[PDB]
């Protein structure tokens, strides 16, 4: 849908169908996935020490 | 000194013989493993398949006790319910090809045992150097 850009003090808000891009049909189905990248090798302090 | 002694064979050369004699040479079987217009895609996927396999094997060896020892020992005792063989016969009687069909059932468990053993040993020595 698409709202009409109604200025000048009117209480009704009409709506109209509008096709436009083809991208929105896929955006109706990929609204639930983001892609993330793994990162290993953290580093943290603790109480141990390497012997010679 | 040596008139005629067994020099060395190619890779998989010893593989008919017994395991005791075959364990003398491993480096030959290890070295011949890395390296020695649509067709370029087939060659490139062949090469990356090769290095993918070798890297999987290196990682799987790394997560146990021995990274690059090429011969290891560890702290998991052999349960005789798997093999039911004497010690005296295996090193002087059978080949690895003969061996693999005998130990084929009990796999994929021993690997997890090695994983847990190395993990517990690492956390215990971690606690040891923690109080050190």
């Amino acid at each position: 849908l698409t709202r009409d850009g109604g200025s000048t003090n009117s209480t009704t808000e009409t709506f109209r169908p509008g096709g436009g891009d083809m991208r929105d049909n896929w955006r109706s189905e990929l609204y639930k996935y983001k892609v993330v990248k793994i990162e290993p090798l953290g580093v943290a302090p603790t109480r141990c020490k390497r012997r010679v | 000194a040596v008139g005629i002694g067994a020099v060395f064979l190619g890779f998989l050369g010893a593989a008919g013989s017994t395991m005791g004699a075959a364990s003398m040479t491993l480096t030959v079987q290890a070295r011949n493993l890395l390296s020695g217009t649509v067709w370029g895609i087939k060659q490139l996927q062949a090469r990356v398949l090769a290095v993918e396999r070798y890297l999987r094997d290196q990682q799987l060896l790394g997560i146990w006790g021995c990274s690059g020892k090429l011969i290891c020992c560890t702290n998991v005792p052999w349960n005789s319910s798997w093999s039911n063989r004497n010690l005296s016969e295996i090193w002087d009687n059978m080949t690895w090809l003969q061996w693999d069909k005998e130990i084929s059932n009990y796999t994929q468990i021993i690997y997890g045992l090695l994983e847990e053993s190395q993990n517990q040993q690492e956390k215990n020595e971690q606690d040891l150097l923690a109080l050190d």
